[PDB]
């Protein structure tokens, strides 16, 4: 049963599709050993904020708890790395609380787009720059998520990384437990700095989980070939069996 | 009005590997994209339901300029049952020009257009 | 700012070797803000791919499979 | 194969027959056939193929005084290994030895994949556990080795896991190992050669397995005999 | 001269599927387009227009040293059509050892020879 020239045709579709798939893993790839770049210049700011924030012997919990970041990619194909945290999110929203209440500040549209129609939201980011997130219209957010205490008590949804492309989705939070006195300073540069930081480690996530999800097709679009190879030639058999024997018994009747 | 019925049924058939974007941004091309999946269910006709040429023309009248847009393309299908028996009824003059010279504006441009109109506004969600 | 008797470390959101002119860190903070924003590329390029992704895709790349 | 089958049986020897492609003859096959006015069959294909293979084959093999064994070079039709003329082929096949390219560019000749390159003497009622393990162990070390090749381009050569660490290391001294000297070398090289039995090469290999000796040079067992020879290559001298 | 040839071009073959999604053009695969599109150019003849092959290996060992990698692809045809002529006239001594040999064990030479041209090429 089937075709030939219909057997060609998706030979030669899976092909030019691993092409497309495999380029953008390589290309995922070079997104990776780019996240360090931003990371490593980011390491010293860190150090020399818990270095300052050592914390003298001289706002604990206040009231509730409302609020959540979530971060993502606006671009698609990286595997589960945006429903997975679009799940807890989710999760412990309705795990929570079950009011018009419990309000949202989500990075890249996926997020904003199952936020959207469930619903509680709150701000947008679209663009981030992906490899190189810009670490400025970043501090717009840390503005919004910050100055919006309206809000206490925020968590931040994301994925961490591990060692290039294997990683897991976490709940650290941030805004409670850990001149002179100057705290109207550190509060302030204290979420700037790990909302940030989130981020990294957000897109070295996202880009390794597409790095991947960029793999596994690939490879299954490379199996693709093999369960179609066969078919082909089994294809390509018939069909010159059934020329040949046409070739012949129209000779005979002559 | 069939002319363009190919370009509108055209561009679908072909940007219709670009609709995923959707919004993202595709600018001009999900208006391109709107009347394209209006007019699929235009070309839809039910079983054993022949239709005359004279109101037909005018339904792949109305969705070929905008008469149909401001109209969800999942009500289509309705709206030319309905836009027909109110042409039957509302108006009966364009209904057999179409017929008796066959040819051209089927009422000036005016008239058609806005003979469009009246139904359009009276119709319903 | 961390002042240890033996260095000095200054913590800073945004700092440029700048001119005596704060104005500028601003103009720095321009000239790189939009030009941030331009970056559409980033976003383009994958369409460009979740494009081609699905052409090839569209020749339903198995016809009842085969 | 006549001119084989003597020694075969009147001297009683192990004779080789080797032939260089095996295809053209069934190839050569269906082209007589036709000629005969023979109505094809699978693909153009002399309907006697299975038939004219089978008389081919059977006339190789070990008597009860002498042997004949059979090196058929075997280029199969389009990239297919279901067409009927090596598939054919195959049904009379004890074992494959499969050169690539690869393994000589690196400097590993012969060239035989050792994972590729597979046989039916390979198993336990055969060549026992001895032989069986090690060897079947050997090739486990190597599916092993090739697989990271894509985590090394990943995480590098550190931290990749220890217990594969081991592997990428021994693997490499036991892929370096399977290159040997070739006596017929001797002719441009100067190095005489090898023969080593499977007795000699199971230890080597087993020896290997267990580590004993990991803490030599990979240069060492490239080109050698006897897994001693690979030892005396430790002396730099001065 | 020709050994190398297949390498630079092999890979570019396996490689420059990507360029269009090489936006983001990255590693030092970079590098083995580099000269690969430049061989791809140097691979490139004109018709009814043979190549002795005196002058040939030059060209040819040209890009495959580096000493074509400094100039553009829109410049490596309009090169090699000079580079010969610049020969005819000043290696006119180097392409013989070429001839009567068959050989160049002309590497000394011919390395800081074809500088001779690079340096006083247009652009």
């Amino acid at each position: 049963m089937a075709s030939l020239r219909d057997i060609k045709t998706r030979i030669n579709a899976t092909k030019k599709t691993s092409q497309i798939t495999k380029a953008m893993e390589m290309v995922s790839t070079s997104k990776l050993n780019r996240a360090e770049q931003n990371a490593k210049s980011f390491v010293p700011y860190m150090e020399k904020i818990q270095e300052v924030v050592a914390n003298v012997a001289l706002v604990s919990r206040p009231v509730k708890k409302t609020g959540y970041l979530v971060i993502t990619s606006d671009r698609g194909l990286a595997g589960a790395y945006n429903s997975n945290v679009l799940r807890l999110v989710y999760q412990t929203i309705q795990r929570h609380a079950c009011p018009d209440e419990y309000a949202i500040i989500v990075i890249g549209r996926v997020g904003l787009s199952f936020f959207r129609k469930r619903n509680v939201i709150l701000d947008i980011t679209r663009l981030p720059d992906q490899p190189s997130f810009a670490d400025i219209k970043e501090i717009a957010r840390k503005t919004v998520g910050l100055f919006a205490d309206t809000f206490d008590e925020l968590y931040m949804y994301y994925n961490h990384y591990v060692s290039a492309i294997q990683q897991e989705v976490t709940e650290r939070k941030l805004l409670p437990l850990t001149q002179e006195e100057i705290l109207d300073v550190l509060l302030p540069q204290y979420a700037e700095s790990l909302i940030y930081g989130a981020l990294l480690d957000a897109k070295a996530s996202e880009h390794a989980a597409r790095m991947t999800a960029m793999k596994n097709a690939t490879d299954n679009a490379n199996e693709l070939i093999r369960t179609l190879t066969l078919s082909y030639n089994r294809a390509r058999q018939a069909a010159i069996t059934q020329e040949i024997t046409e070739i012949v018994a129209g000779a005979n009747a002559l | 009005v069939a002319g363009t019925l190919r370009l509108d049924l055209a561009a679908y058939r072909e940007l219709e590997a670009f609709a995923q974007f959707g919004s993202d941004l595709d600018k001009a091309t999900q208006a391109k994209l709107a009347r394209g999946a209006r007019t699929v269910e235009v070309l839809k006709q039910d079983l054993h339901q022949p239709i005359p040429v004279e109101k037909q023309v005018l339904i792949i009248y109305a969705l070929t300029r905008g008469f149909l847009d401001d109209i969800p393309v999942e009500d289509v299908r309705r709206f030319e049952k309905e836009f027909y028996l109110f042409l039957d009824q509302n108006g009966q003059h364009l209904l057999e020009h179409i017929r008796t010279t066959k040819d051209l504006p089927n009422e000036d441009d005016l008239n058609k257009a806005i003979e469009a109109f009246k139904k359009t506004f009276v119709v319903s969600q | 700012l961390e002042v240890r008797p033996d260095k000095v470390t200054i913590l800073a959101q945004a700092a440029e070797r700048a001119e005596d002119i704060d104005v500028l860190r601003a103009k720095a903070a321009k000239e790189r803000a939009e030009r941030r924003l331009q970056s559409q590329q980033d976003d383009i390029d994958f369409k460009r791919a979740e494009l081609a992704l699905k052409r090839a895709m569209n020749r339903l790349s198995v016809a009842e499979m085969k | 194969l006549t001119m084989a089958e003597y020694f075969r049986d009147e001297q009683g020897q192990d004779v080789l027959l080797f032939i260089d492609n095996i295809f053209r003859f069934t190839q050569a096959g269906s082209e007589v056939s036709a000629l005969l006015g023979r109505m094809p069959s699978a693909v153009g294909y002399q309907p006697t193929l299975a038939t004219e293979m089978g008389q081919l084959q059977e006339r190789i093999t070990s008597t009860a005084k002498g042997s004949i064994t059979s090196i058929q070079a075997i280029y199969v039709p389009a990239d297919d290994y279901t067409d009927p003329a090596p598939a054919t082929t195959f049904s009379h096949l004890d074992a494959t030895t499969n050169l690539e390219r690869k393994l000589a560019e690196m400097g590993i000749y012969p060239a035989v994949d050792p994972l590729a390159s597979t046989s039916r003497a390979l198993a336990p009622e055969i060549v026992g556990e001895e032989h069986y393990q090690v060897a079947r162990k050997v090739q486990q070390t190597l599916q092993r080795y090739k697989e990271l090749q894509d985590i090394i381009a990943i995480l590098g050569m550190d931290e990749l896991s220890d217990e594969d660490k081991l592997v990428v290391h021994r693997a490499r001294r036991i892929q370096f190992f399977l290159s040997q000297n070739f006596h017929v070398a001797e002719q441009f090289t100067g190095q005489p050669g090898s023969y080593v039995p499977v007795k000699e090469t199971v230890r080597g290999f087993k020896e290997i397995l267990e580590g004993k000796y990991d803490h030599l040079p990979e240069d060492a067992f490239r080109l050698v005999g006897r897994i001693e020879e690979v030892v005396e290559k430790a002396k730099a001298m001065g």
